[PDB]
This record gives C-alpha cells, structure tokens and sequence, in this order.
C-alpha cells in the first residue's frame, strides 16, 4: 500500500484552522473489524513520534480536543481548528491494515507578526587561537521571517569565504528564528586584521544592523 | 511506566553490519508485536518491519525496502528486541525508532504505536569517529547572550545542556552544518546579567558516538 500526503508543508498564523490530506492506494477498512486502520502521529523537532488519532476519528489519551481526524475507505484528513504555538511538528499518517505505511509527511508552520533580530558578536575565544584557530560569530536572535542576510566586514572590506550560516528550527514558544554565521580563520589570518564586522539585513528596516569589535581590545 | 531504550548506535563503515538492541519495560512484553522504525535525517518515517506476539508465533514480517538485508528478532526472557542490519550503505544513514505495536490477543487492542523509544542515530561512512571541540562564545545592558561553538565532531550528533540541564529558558541551538568532512553547530542562551557572570554557567556538550562529554564553563574575558 501506498500513502500519500498533502500538502508537503504550509504555514498558518496562530487561531487558524488548518487540514491537511493522507491518501492511500488500497481502501483500509478492515472489514473483520469494521474500522479504517489509518493513524495520525505528530513529530516535533527532535523528538519521537507521538500517536494523536487512530483508527481514523479516534483521538488518543491526552489529545485536545482541537485535534480531529476523519475520513474512510481511501481518503483521510487531519484537521486543527485553531492552531497554536505548540503544534509545530511534521505530521504523518500510517496505515496498519496490510503491515504498515507512513505517508510523507505535512510540515505545520506557522505565520506570526514580523520582529527585527537581537544581534551579538563574538570575538574568538583563547582556547581555540591557541589550536590555532579564529571562528568569530555573529549571533542573530528571535526574528521573523526567515529570511535574513549578514555581510562580513574585515577592516572595512566584505568578506565572503569560510562563512557558514545555520538557523534554528522555528521556536515552539513564540515562532521566530534564529541564525548563526560564524567566519572562521586561522589564527594567523585573524592577527592580520583589526576591524571584525557583521551586518545583519532584514525587512524589518531599510538599514542593517551593525555590530563590530576590534581585535586590539 | 512504559520504556522503550534503543542502544547500538553510532558509525559504521560502509558494506558492514550491525546489531540494534531495544530494552524495554513496564508492559507485557510478549503480548505484543513490536516494530523498527527509521528516518533519514531531514525525512519521512519508514516502516521496516515487525516481529508478532507470542499468541502469533513471533512471526516476523518487513517491508520491501529491507526484504532479506534487515532482520528482526526478541528475547521474551529480558524483554529485548533486536534489528540486525547487513551490508549497510549511506542511504541507511538515519534514525532508528523501536515502536511497541498491537497487542490484539490480550487486553486493549487498538490499532496504533502507543509508545517510542527515544531512538538512535545510524550513519554509514568510511569516515572517522572523532569527539567535539567546545568553544565558549562570549561578549568582546540588563540581559547578556553567551553561548558554546561545538567544532570538528563526526559523526552526528551531539546535544548541548547549560548548568547540566538546570538553565533551560532562553535557550538556542542552531542546525549542525557539514563542512570538510566535519559537523559544527553553536548553542547559546540569554540571561540576567546579574545571573553571570556573578554565578555559574556551564554548557555540557554530549557526543553520544564517542562516548564523550565535554564541559565548558563561560568564563569573563
Ligand atoms: C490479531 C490480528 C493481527 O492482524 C494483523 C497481522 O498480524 O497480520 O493483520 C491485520 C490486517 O488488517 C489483516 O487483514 C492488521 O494489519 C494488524 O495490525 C496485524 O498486522
Ligand atoms: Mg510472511
């Protein structure tokens, strides 16, 4: 068997309803037992799997009320009437009636007012220029959306070799983001150079946010 | 309580195999079938197979993708399950779950994997198993941001506690990234200024397929 589902991801302000779709190739109606063996699990970032509904409609112990699965035969759904902070996760259905299947999986996002980034640098520590390394980061903190860009400066001149950019997954609490970029040099590039820069872009402003420090204090 | 403990994890070279152990307790253990589940990072769960109850025999079954290359088997007397994974490649780099399945021959039966294990982290390659570095991120207002930049480990992956689990609220780990053969990520957490640094704040960085904890305590510059 099959399973298919719908859509791969979406992204929905808080109070929102939300339904998505798990499709498979056989009906999964035990006939023996008169029920679909269609199940819904939720899987938040980095942790296991947790069953919310089985047996299509049913809804596991613990599972609020907001959670309501339906469907029969070859077409279910998964439906949230009011989203909230706590359900980002992947969602994925799996059928039980011939073995077992999971389908693909719906990434829940969501949407939430737009907030400018906190941003901190940080000059290399002792320990690692003593291994002979230099990795200066630019931490930015709690934004929304996504999308956010940061240019490096060495003593005023753009920097854009042995960058390495990372964000976090979307904040089970408040729903933004945050962001590392880290330069990383050798040792002896680093002492080459005084002014270390990073400027952060962001549609929450026209002009970027600039924090520096200068490796002489 | 329900536990469900996988064990056997870590790096393995590629055309190798390898035993997964899952310890369970605080359910009859032989009145149900128990399944393995794996995701590749960044992926969909998939089903492998399962092994039935005692009522059914133990027979066990699995899906195509792993038909004669992964094998399942149980220990009724500790109440262990097992996968037995050969010839194993890069795509079977992932995450594995054990799942405690149906038990339909005695008491509730419903049709659902009630109970995970916290599952454990598989990756296939010719590489080398090597532990962290950890690297305290701090300052060159009422609130200051500190952190630990975690280098040069391999394989994946490795979790970040601040005060051995104690300081919890504020806290941000960025995604690992893979350069050069190696994993790198930072973790850091924002708090009070009057917290540090007149007290202690420590990040505890754990590389599970080394078997090694670092400790670092964020020390003034
Ligand atoms: C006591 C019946 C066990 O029946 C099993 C089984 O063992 O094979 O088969 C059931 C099918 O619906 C039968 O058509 C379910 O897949 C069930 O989960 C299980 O896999
Ligand atoms: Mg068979």
């Amino acid at each position: 068997i099959v399973m298919t589902q719908s859509p791969s991801s979406l992204a929905v302000s808080a109070g929102e309803k939300v339904t998505m779709s798990c499709k498979s190739s056989q009906s999964l109606l035990n006939s023996r037992t008169r029920k679909n063996y269609l199940a819904w699990y939720q899987q938040k970032p980095g942790q296991s799997p947790k069953l919310l509904i089985y047996w299509a409609s049913t809804r596991e112990s613990g599972v609020p009320d907001r959670f309501t699965g339906s469907g029969s035969g070859t077409d279910f759904t998964l439906t949230i009437s009011s989203v909230q902070a706590e359900d980002l996760a992947v969602y994925y259905c799996k059928q039980s009636n011939n073995l077992r299947t999971f389908g693909g999986g719906t990434k829940l996002e969501i949407k939430r007012a737009d907030a400018a980034p906190t941003v901190s640098i940080f000059p290399p520590s002792s320990e690692q220029l003593t291994s002979g390394g230099a990795s200066v980061v630019c931490f930015l903190n709690n934004f929304y959306p996504k999308d956010i860009n940061v240019k490096w400066k060495i003593d005023g001149s753009e920097r854009q070799n042995g960058v390495l950019n990372s964000w976090t997954d979307q904040d089970s609490k408040d729903s933004t983001y945050s962001m590392s970029s880290t330069l990383t040099l050798t040792k002896d590039e680093y002492e080459r150079h005084n002014s270390y820069t990073c400027e952060a872009t962001h549609k929450t402003s026209t002009s970027p946010i600039v924090k520096s420090f200068n490796r002489n204090e | 309580e329900v536990m469900l403990v996988e064990s056997g994890g870590g790096l393995v070279q590629p055309g190798n195999s390898l035993r997964l152990s899952c310890a369970t307790s605080g359910f009859t253990f032989t009145d149900y079938y128990m399944s393995w589940v794996r995701q590749p990072p960044g992926k969909a769960l998939e089903w492998l197979g399962f092994i039935r109850n005692k009522a059914k025999g133990y027979t066990t079954e699995y899906s195509a993708s792993v038909k004669g290359r992964f094998t399942i088997s149980r220990d009724n007397s500790q109440s262990i399950l097992y996968l037995q994974m050969n010839t194993l490649r890069a795509e079977d780099s992932a995450t594995y779950y054990c799942a405690r399945d149906i038990s339909p021959s005695y008491g509730v039966y419903y049709e659902g994997f009630a109970y995970w294990g916290q599952g454990t982290l598989v990756t296939v390659s010719a590489a080398t198993t090597t532990a962290p570095s950890v690297y305290p991120l701090v300052p060159g207002g009422s609130s200051v941001t500190l952190g630990c930049l975690v280098k040069g480990y391999f394989p994946e992956p490795v979790t970040v506690k601040w005060n051995y689990g104690a300081l919890s609220s504020g806290v941000r780990t960025v995604s690992s990234v893979l350069q050069s053969g190696f994993y790198s990520l930072s973790s850091l957490v924002t708090v009070p200024s009057s917290t540090w640094p007149s007290q202690t704040v420590i990040c505890n960085v754990a590389h599970p397929a080394s078997k090694t904890e670092l400790i670092k305590r964020i020390e003034p510059r």
